[PDB]
């Protein structure tokens, strides 16, 4: 999206890496909906 | 299994469940006694 300045960073890929860091294999994800699904579905896509 | 395999767990339930179903040691007498040549 144009002309949107976004100081955060992306964390979703910093997730995954711990996730996989940890060497996890099954785990619990308690998201909160007013903050948004798109790291909901990167660990959904991750975990498929 | 490398440590940390997605691999790990269903294996070693499966060697243990084919340990209890009879098959491992099926497949024992198999290659070893049945395709023997001497047997006495």
């Amino acid at each position: 999206h144009p002309f949107v300045i976004q100081m955060r960073p992306d964390l979703k890929g910093a997730l995954l890496s711990l996730i996989e860091y940890y060497q996890w294999d099954k785990f619990a994800y308690l998201y909160d909906s007013d903050r948004g699904l798109s790291t909901l579905q990167a660990v959904l896509d991750s975990a498929a | 299994t490398p440590k940390g395999s997605s691999l790990g767990t269903p294996v070693n339930l499966a060697v243990l469940k084919l340990s209890e179903q009879g098959v491992l040691d099926k497949l024992k007498n198999k290659w070893w006694y049945d395709k023997g040549e001497c047997g006495a």
